[PDB]
RNA sequence: CGGCUUUUCCGGAGUGUAAAAAGCUCCGGGAAUAAGGGCUGGGCAAGGCCGGUGGCAGCCGCCGCGGUAAUACCGGCGGCCCGAGUGGUGGCCACUAUUAUUGGGCCUAAAGCGGCCGUAGCCGGGCCCGUAAGUCCCUGGCGAAAUCCCACGGCUCAACCGUGGG
């Protein structure tokens, strides 16, 4: 059973990247997935991404630019304050500011760097680098 | 609570590289025991840990602590007046050992040999800012460095002390 | 100390850089003859197609 | 320096080139070591690399990591053989590893040196530490992993002057590569120094593999090859 | 499969699992039950005082060969009798029947028997408040 | 050579506290009588009403620290001051 | 071989005692005038010769040496480490990702229940409206002192103690 669309999507993205496929289709096109896809695109990991009206859940189509070493979902959604970033960031980014974490906060799903700039906590949802 | 040693023993006592390096340092600077060297290295590690912790900290307290650390390090003379938080990781033990009382007085040419400097400091012939100090392991601040002179009542205040002309000749030679 | 920052080849079919000891291949474009395609071992073994940037010519 | 060019001249005057890579290094067309690496060519004449990298010939820059005595049993004796694990690398981000088989220790050492010469690789260096961030190639640019046998070694950037936080074998390997500080984390059997050295070599080689954006190059001051 | 549990709200099962499989360790199990403290003839004493009962030679384990001298000692603390090795060379002459000896551990693996000598656990340190090390060296003299 | 660094008058008690340095380079630590006789000169005090509490010789220092008091009437010390300090200063047998 | 200092010893003076005591600090006489413990085959790598014992005596944290030239026993010589300390024994932590949340395994090395159903528990499709309980930010009271860290200041420096911050 599909317990989670987001982790499956990120696993698919990484496995597609490793072989080197050009286009990736994400089957359970959820809103949180779309907000997620916006993020690393804003940071240049991917190119244009589009939604497709399939009539079941829609499908998210993305093209791969060969710039994603590994992407996954921090599953137990640990709540994190503003100061506790380096603790979790040391756990999921290979080096200092290498890659980005994604946080669901009061102001939306959005990048951990900008959250530090906004100085707002939230719940980690996924990591990619 | 009990007090604790201010020096950290090496993790393994019989590594050839560390053995030889410490032996070279011992012979050059002529400390009585490796205890003194280990104390100085522990001081170095303390400063480096403080720099490490501060470099990754954001907040007013972090800034104040950083400024204070740089101020003290400059006070010791271990850094230039335009030093930053980066080069502090590049400090070595030899920077500290250069700042020792014994090393400074010997570099001030009051001893033919730094062992003789250690004797002079122990016997109270060397005064810092007009105050004596009998610990050769004492660390000398930059400000103190110009006030280092012979003890007034000691015979070495006499220019005619028989060892004194030998000292000054070896300095000249 | 002048920095000898070279240009690391980047495989066209994927856009990845090529590791020093890979069995990649570089060759002039067989259609236009102007562009040199680089092709890394991962792309080569899987034989996923490459596209010329000049004339758009394509070929495994 | 001048001595190194002098030896380059001698080995140029003597070594007649055989492989295809030989001429455009004997003809002056190629001048950079990484000129070999970028095009995906192959090296089977060690004489090529020292012509570009005479610094290999230094005694300090060549290390002997392990001497082992392997015993092939036979119906009329325990015929033994020396396996020499050795590493040859310059202190500006190029290094190679090799294993030499010999009937004698000296010949084993020579063959290991030649094979380590032939397995030369380029390296990425930087300051990826969460603390240092000095933009100088003292450490790895970022965390990397190498695997071989049961050995998995994760190198993590470490602050300046920390000292190589790793076993002695990895200490020597990273010493000859021009890298100064690193945090290390090992899993599996580190006792078998051959597998451990191979795992460290794999990690250093994998350093190149990661995809990199132009911003992070300026961020970490990444050096690929010669600093 | 994947390691479980992993939910945000499964602290109880994680803690219970860890507690359950911590008992499978032997070091922690020994410490908590204080089994050594129940089994120790010394009852936790690194050093103990006893009275020699007899002298015995014991054969070392193969392939080693040798006749190791030792003494049976009746413990003053609790009365239980234990055998203790006599270190040094020819030390057995210095030791006599009904001698107040002081023994400690022998230092074998897990505090057990050391070297090739099996079953022994302790070595004699002092005799009649004079140490065996000097007596074998001869520097001091037994009372 | 005596250099006073503080003279506090305790109007409640009616006493002048005296805190001072004594320069004795190359010399022993001066005796109580000598310092008292030197102090009384430039401050014009009555020796009987003046008591010197302590004279501490700092290590490796040729300047010694000294603390004393100077009251107004002969009864104040008897009522207030510890009996032992006068015995040290000899004002009581 | 020559020259020199004063670690100690003697005397005085201060504090000192609410009393000596501390010999604490200053000055004076005067002298080269307090040093061991362990190891020396490898794991410890740190260190190589001589004589005795000869499957005995024995050593050994483990691997190992002794069955006659013993670099491993004993003794001498020499060497290495630490040092007013240095070894032996017992306990806790690390070593140890051999307790694994970070971060262990479960085909053949210890470990998948013989299988299936299902209660509790745990984990759960997408979109929109609502609450704002968890959550995140701000903010008031609170979490004794000492002890922790830092800068500055007092005891010669330090240890220790005070001031200010966290």
């Amino acid at each position: 059973t599909l317990l989670d669309p987001l982790a499956n999507a990120l696993s698919h993205i990484t496995n597609s990247e490793r072989v080197g496929k050009r286009e990736v289709y994400i089957k359970p096109a959820s809103k949180l997935i779309g907000e997620v896809l916006r993020v690393m695109q804003k940071y240049g990991y991917i190119g244009e991404f589009e939604f497709i009206d399939d009539g079941r859940a829609g499908v998210y189509r993305v093209q791969l630019l060969g710039r994603i070493n590994k992407a996954g979902a921090i599953k137990p959604r640990f709540p994190v304050k503003v100061s506790e970033f380096e603790k979790w960031e040391k756990r999921f980014l290979p080096a200092f500011e290498f890659g980005i974490l994604i946080v669901s906060t009061s102001q939306g799903v959005m990048s951990h760097k900008e959250a530090i700039e906004k100085g707002i906590g939230g719940r980690l949802i996924a990591y990619v680098y | 609570k009990r007090q604790r040693k201010k020096y950290e023993t090496p993790p393994h006592p019989w590594i050839k590289e560390r053995l030889d390096r410490e032996r070279v340092l011992m012979d050059k600077y002529e400390l009585k025991n490796k205890k003194e060297l280990w104390k100085h290295e522990t001081q170095l590690k303390n400063f480096r840990r403080r720099a490490r912790r501060l470099l990754a900290a954001r907040g007013k307290q972090a800034e104040i602590e950083r400024e204070q650390l740089l101020a003290r390090l400059k006070r010791l003379g271990l850094l230039p007046e335009d030093a930053v938080l980066d080069d502090v990781l590049s400090l070595t033990i030899e920077d500290i050992l250069e700042r020792r009382l014994q090393t400074i007085v010997y570099k001030k040419g009051l001893a033919r040999t730094m062992r003789q400097a250690r004797q002079l400091i122990v016997h109270g012939h060397i005064e810092v800012n007009g105050q004596i100090i009998r610990s050769p392991s004492y660390l000398v601040l930059k400000e103190e460095e110009d006030t280092i002179t012979y003890a007034r009542t000691s015979p070495f205040a006499n220019p005619q002390h028989p060892e004194r002309m030998m000292i000054e000749k070896a300095k000249q030679g | 100390m002048v920095e000898m920052k070279f240009e690391i080849p980047v495989c066209t079919s994927c856009g990845r850089e090529i590791t020093p000891r890979e069995h990649a291949t570089h060759f002039i474009c067989p259609n236009c003859g102007e562009a040199v395609i680089w092709r890394c071992e991962s792309c080569r073994v899987l034989a996923k197609p490459y596209k010329c940037p000049n004339c758009g010519w394509e070929g495994p | 320096s001048q001595e190194w060019k002098e030896y380059a001249k001698r080995v140029l005057d003597e070594w007649e080139p055989k492989t295809k890579l030989g001429m455009m290094v004997k003809e002056g067309q190629i001048t950079d070591i990484h000129e070999i690496f970028r095009r995906g060519y192959q090296i089977k004449e060690p004489e090529i690399i020292d012509v570009l990298l005479p610094e290999v010939n230094a005694r300090e820059n060549q290390e002997v990591l392990d001497i082992a005595l392997t015993v092939r049993m036979t119906d009329s004796g325990r015929r033994v053989r020396f396996r020499v694990l050795a590493a040859v690398g310059n202190r500006d981000g190029y290094v190679g590893l090799g294993i030499g088989h010999g009937k004698e220790v000296g010949i084993a050492i020579r063959k290991a040196i030649n094979y380590a010469k032939l397995n030369i690789i380029e390296i990425k260096r930087g300051c990826g530490s969460w603390e240092c961030r000095c933009r100088r190639p003292h450490s790895v640019p970022f965390a990397v992993e190498g695997k071989e046998g049961s050995v998995r070694v994760r190198l993590i950037p470490g602050p300046r002057g920390l000292g190589l936080v790793i076993g002695d074998v990895g200490k020597k390997i990273l010493r000859l590569a021009g890298v100064q500080d690193v945090w290390s984390q090992t899993f599996g059997e580190t006792r078998t120094t051959v597998n451990f050295a191979k795992a460290v070599f794999n990690a250093l080689y994998n350093t190149n593999r990661v995809a990199i954006s132009p911003e992070m190059i300026e961020r970490y001051g990444i050096v690929v090859g010669r600093a | 499969g994947k390691k479980a549990p992993n939910g945000e709200f499964a602290g109880r099962k994680l803690k219970l699992k860890r507690k359950k499989f911590r008992w499978s360790d032997i070091r922690y199990k020994r410490r908590v039950l204080r089994l050594k403290e129940k089994s120790d003839p010394l009852e936790g004493a690194p050093q103990a005082r006893g009275i020699v009962l007899e002298k015995i030679a014991v054969e070392a384990k193969q392939p080693n060969s040798g006749m190791r001298k030792a003494v049976r000692v009746q413990l003053i603390k609790n009365g239980k009798v234990v055998t203790a090795f006599c270190p040094g060379d020819g030390a057995i002459k210095f030791i006599d029947e009904h001698d107040e000896v002081i023994i400690e551990g022998i230092g074998g693996p897990k505090g057990g028997s050391m070297g090739d000598i099996p079953g022994i656990r302790y070595k004699v340190v002092k005799v009649n408040r004079v140490s065996l090390k000097e007596l074998v060296k001869g520097r001091k003299e037994k009372p | 050579e005596i250099r006073i660094k503080e003279i506090k008058e305790n109007k409640l008690i009616g006493r002048k506290e005296i805190y001072f340095e004594i320069y004795h380079p190359g010399e022993p630590t001066p005796s109580r009588k000598d310092v008292k006789g030197k102090l009384v000169a430039m401050l014009d005090l009555n020796p009987e009403t003046t008591v010197i509490q302590y004279i501490r010789s700092y290590f490796g220092s040729y300047i010694s620290k000294g603390y004393a008091k100077a009251y107004d009437s002969k009864e104040r010390m008897l009522y207030i001051e510890p009996e032992y300090i006068l015995i040290r200063d000899g004002l009581i047998e």
